[PDB]
């Protein structure tokens, strides 16, 4: 009676971690474009501005 | 400690770079847009042209 | 600020010195030949971003189409008496749902 | 007073040396070209400050 009730909790927790590490994955994929995106924006106004030497 | 104590710190640092990149281009200004109204026009000076055709 | 005076005049005879070695011609021609070879490469950094607008249109659509197979299956499922396999079909199909909205706003 | 007076002539003799190797046409070149660089950092700075607002 305490193995079945303990199992349950053991197995619900599990289950919500791995919705918990499956969105970091899905956040990760997006987040990495969002990072080349902010580079590619960075490099255009350096060399369609620039000033001094 | 943690390995969502370094996802969540490594996030803020890419929307953080987001954000400059933009703000870096608030600050030089822009010039596309009143090109763009030159290309419009340029157009609609020609359309009438396309139209007798 | 005298130290800075000082600062100022080093650097401008060092200034002076490399607008006697900048000839006319050349390091016009050169300017051009660097801004040709930089524009090219970043074209290339432009491509790898515009890449991702095409793969989020993919990713968005294979997810909404597993959506669909479980509503597929679900169908069968709950004919054949199952109700049980048939929720989990639908609960499946709901968070896939979830993702998808989440894919539009990001595209 | 004393003291005060002595190091007064070591910098005021310096003041005028250095003013002698500041050449007008060279340093006011140097100094617009300083200032460019400060100007871009300076935009910079405000658009780090500017991304929080963001």
């Amino acid at each position: 009676a305490q193995q079945r009730t303990m199992s349950e909790n053991l197995r619900r927790n599990l289950a919500a971690l791995e919705a918990k590490i499956s969105e970091a994955k899905t956040k990760k994929n997006m987040l990495q474009a969002r990072a080349k995106a902010a580079k590619a924006n960075a490099e255009l106004q350096q060399t369609l501005g620039g000033l001094g030497t | 400690s943690s390995a969502t104590s370094a996802f969540e710190r490594m996030e803020n640092k890419v929307l953080d770079m987001e954000a400059t990149s933009q703000a870096a281009g608030e600050l030089a200004g822009f010039g596309i847009e009143n090109q763009f109204a030159q290309l419009e026009a340029s157009s609609g000076v020609e359309d009438e042209l396309a139209a007798l055709k | 600020a005298l130290f800075d005076r000082l600062g100022r005049v080093v650097r401008a005879n060092l200034n002076d010195l490399v607008s006697k070695a900048e000839d006319p011609e050349k390091v016009l021609e050169q300017a051009v030949i660097d801004m040709q070879e930089d524009l090219v490469q970043l074209r290339q950094a432009v491509a790898r971003t515009i890449a991702e607008e095409k793969r989020t249109e993919q990713r968005l659509n294979q997810d909404t189409q597993e959506a669909k197979k479980w509503e597929d299956r679900a169908k069968l499922a709950l004919t054949n008496g199952e109700e049980n396999l048939a929720r989990e079909a639908l609960a499946r199909k709901k968070s896939l749902t979830d993702t998808a909205a989440a894919y539009q706003t990001q595209l």
